[PDB]
């Protein structure tokens, strides 16, 4: 597990990680998995969220000061923002 | 409360290379003559 | 032999082997004595 | 790349893993280092060694070996030395001071000289020596 | 005086029409020819077939080489000396 | 209305070990045919 | 019939000194009479058809009006002799292999 | 200096890597699996194939490619740290790249 | 030899007493300038090697 | 210009589209295609906007009310919205 | 010209039987005609491709939908596919 650029709190960083590896192991496809963490990531943490998932990527997007992740995680990486 | 900063993205794909090579057993046999000597020479 | 195995071997020398390089000094004085003596024989 | 390189590494690697590991395990590694004077930390060495080992092995190995001689040597044949002779010291200019050849006649004591080599290598009969007719004199 | 002495037999035949000789890559050096238009064609197309010939008979038992080869068409001989230096070749007509 | 995946690509395994140059499907190493080949090109004048 | 006198060229051939084999396979690289086992026969006539065509398209290319009736390689062990008759309706390189220092 | 083919495969059965881009458990564990492969199906060099890709399908990645044989010639384009080209048996060689 | 065998100025210094002590030795019994020229050049070859080294 | 799934008004799309493409061919790099496709987009309708460009990736997003727009052009995806 | 197996659109089969014949007519080595067989047709049509030529070898290899060609010419064989 590697993250590269974030600040949020070290405690919901080890929420997000938890939240996302297990749910990609869980799944196949990779649309769901952008609808399902963000429900959920809804319902733990913060009411409203947008995340991306995949592979050969390029964005840009705004995120409030204490919300983002770059992860780099079995060369399919995710960012997420508020 | 909290203001909107905003970020870019840098994705490397795994780095790729092309290798081309033809097998025949010449090349077989010249490589394990050479795996041979240096076992002589560790020997030795 | 006596003018051609010393005067091919006399070029055939090394001086400098292989701070502490005074030992090298050391070892440059033993073989000038090597080629003084040869060279007497010559003469 | 050459063939004689092979022999110097060949002799160089015989001379670090001495025991005949075929591997080279940091403490053959610090025996050298410790033949040559250095005692360094044990978390130092093994980053110069991560460094170096590619396949994971936490010792390196004769390709590893001539990889980084390799990497050193032609990243960084007869232009340099000839040279850096004496014009090197000029770095592309042409002329060369006649103090400097005095100052090498003098310090080697040499019993006899005259410098009419100096006199009778001039090629642009100016009193200097070019780079070109610099390699000519030599 | 021995390599020029054969080459010098070798040319003067009763069929032989050229003597040539060809390095690793290319540089046909010592020809024999009066004119050097068909010289190179010679040069960059015979080791193709020789050192594909030494693949054809290496491949079988790769104790074993190969040392010459000979194509005869109908109006020529062409035989290639092939090993590790250069290239040979000496054309003839019988 | 609101997701998206690019056209994703689609792939299973396929297999091939190459043996021998009778002319087409008329053919098959694996069989008797090779006989027959042969004959009607071993009695041609 | 006629087939008596190809096999009895096979033993012409095959009854002359040191001749290990004797092969013939048509243009599109699979042999028709043997005399080896399969795998060092298939190898001989994929290798021989690449390299024959190679060698007579060599010559062709060299001279417009040339052609080859011959073909010789030489090993240290085995001088494999190669014919082909380059013609339409039959184009057959026929290739034996032999070496004169058995027996 | 052995003189025939056969002594050569007396002597030839180490299973030499010609050329690696892989860890070094990476290396053993793949270099095990293949001569189990090499050695389990002689005869039919397909299924050896077979068992060779598919169990580093489901375990090590999704994409992988296998080639095993006796006389042939190749170029790939294969992302680095994850190929394997080795000679077993002394004449059987396999070309392996995700 | 001593060309493919080469605080600084003491090895310097140390080299060139050996380079002397070599004539030296000559002594106690023209290509002697130019062997002079290239040792000296190969010396300050190794000095600015390190210099750009320390960048 | 192929466009898989919108909720959202047509002159604008049209703006989306030219502002997609003229983008594209004028840059020649990953990421400085959704820098320029928000930045324009950005200073003409609304301040908010987030952006993506790529192949290979995926996303659930929450339904923006009015502004949602995928594109498909010359094996180059790009998403925009509110 | 032979082919044993292909599940792909003929209209590109015949440019894959016109590359790999001019190739084997022109070259007289069996490396650079890996190389060929591959290059030209990465130049035409698609970024990713492999080939293989030779005599008497196994593979295994996931296929590609409308991209995988096992040819046959002369008792020399070609494979290639995405």
């Amino acid at each position: 597990a590697v993250i590269k650029n974030a600040d949020m709190s070290e405690e919901m960083q080890a929420d997000a990680v938890d939240c996302a590896t297990q749910a990609l192991e869980k799944y196949n496809i990779e649309k769901d998995i952008a609808a399902y963490i963000k429900k959920e990531f809804d319902r733990k943490h913060n009411p409203t969220w947008h995340c991306i998932v995949g592979r050969n990527f390029g964005s840009y997007v705004t995120h409030e000061t204490k919300h983002f992740i770059y992860f780099y995680l079995g060369q399919v990486a995710i960012l997420l923002f508020k | 409360n909290y203001p909107l900063r905003d970020r870019e993205t840098f994705t490397e794909p795994p780095p790729t290379a092309t290798v081309s090579g033809a097998c025949t057993q010449w090349e077989i046999y010249d490589e394990y003559i050479k795996d041979l000597e240096r076992q002589r020479i560790d020997e030795a | 032999n006596r003018v051609d195995s010393n005067l091919g071997a006399i070029s055939s020398t090394l001086l400098v082997e292989l701070e502490g390089f005074v030992e090298q000094n050391r070892f440059q004085k033993k073989q000038a004595e090597l080629l003084a003596i040869r060279n007497e024989e010559v003469r | 790349l050459t063939d004689e390189e092979m022999d110097m590494c060949r002799k160089a690697f015989a001379m670090f893993d001495k025991d005949g590991s075929g591997t080279i395990d940091t403490k053959e590694l610090r025996t050298a280092l410790s033949a040559l004077g250095q005692n360094p930390t044990e978390e130092d060495m093994f980053v110069m060694i991560s460094q170096v080992d590619q396949d994971g092995s936490r010792c390196i190995e004769f390709k590893e070996f001539v990889r980084v001689i390799q990497i050193n040597k032609q990243m960084s044949a007869d232009t340099l030395d000839a040279f850096v002779a004496l014009g090197g010291n000029l770095d592309k200019t042409g002329r060369i001071l006649v103090d400097k050849l005095r100052s090498i006649c003098e310090e080697f004591e040499l019993t006899v000289n005259v410098d009419r080599l100096v006199k009778d290598a001039d090629r642009d009969l100016n009193g200097f020596l070019s780079y070109d007719e610099f390699r000519a004199l030599l | 005086s021995d390599i020029e002495s054969t080459l010098t037999r070798i040319q003067g035949h009763k069929g032989v029409i050229g003597v040539i000789i060809v390095n690793n890559q290319g540089v046909p050096l010592r020809s024999t020819f009066e004119h050097d238009a068909m010289t190179k064609q010679y040069a960059d197309l015979v080791p193709g077939l020789a050192d594909l010939a030494r693949n054809l008979v290496r491949d079988l038992d790769p104790q074993n080489d190969l040392e010459f080869l000979r194509i005869r068409s109908h109006k020529h001989e062409i035989m290639v000396a092939a090993k590790d230096d250069f290239v040979l070749l000496v054309i003839q007509d019988p | 209305h609101e997701a998206n995946t690019n056209a994703v690509i689609l792939v299973n395994k396929a297999m091939s070990h190459v043996e021998g140059g009778w002319p087409k499907d008329v053919d098959y190493t694996e069989a008797e045919h090779t006989i027959r080949y042969r004959k009607k090109v071993e009695k041609d004048e | 019939v006629d087939i008596a006198a190809v096999d009895e060229t096979f033993k012409r051939l095959q009854s002359h000194k040191g001749v290990l084999g004797i092969i013939v396979i048509n243009a599109e690289g699979i042999a028709i009479r043997t005399t080896f086992d399969n795998d060092l026969t298939v190898q001989y006539a994929a290798l021989v058809s690449h390299f024959t065509v190679k060698a007579r398209s060599a010559v062709r290319k060299l001279d417009g009006d040339n052609d080859l009736k011959f073909l010789r390689i030489r090993s240290k062990k085995h001088e494999i002799m190669i014919a082909p008759e380059f013609e339409r309706s039959h184009e057959y390189y026929l290739v034996v292999v032999q070496d004169p220092s058995r027996e | 200096q052995f003189e025939d083919m056969e002594a050569f495969l007396r002597v030839a059965k180490y299973t030499l890597v010609k050329f690696t881009d892989m860890h070094v458990e990476m290396k053993e564990e793949a270099m095990d699996i293949c001569i189990t492969a090499v050695e389990k199906y002689p005869n039919d060099a397909e299924k050896c194939t077979q068992m060779i890709k598919d169990q580093m399908d489901k375990k090590f990645g999704a994409p992988w490619h296998v080639v095993v044989g006796k006389g042939f010639s190749y170029e790939i384009t294969y992302e680095v740290r994850n190929l394997l080209y080795i000679y077993v048996g002394g004449r059987t060689a396999v070309l392996l790249w995700k | 030899m001593k060309r493919r065998l080469g605080t600084l100025e003491e090895i310097q210094a140390a080299i060139n007493q050996c380079a002397k002590k070599v004539l030296t030795i000559s002594k106690q019994l023209r290509r002697w300038v130019k062997a002079v020229l290239r040792l000296t050049g190969s010396v300050e070859g190794i000095k600015t090697q390190v210099g750009e080294y320390i960048r």
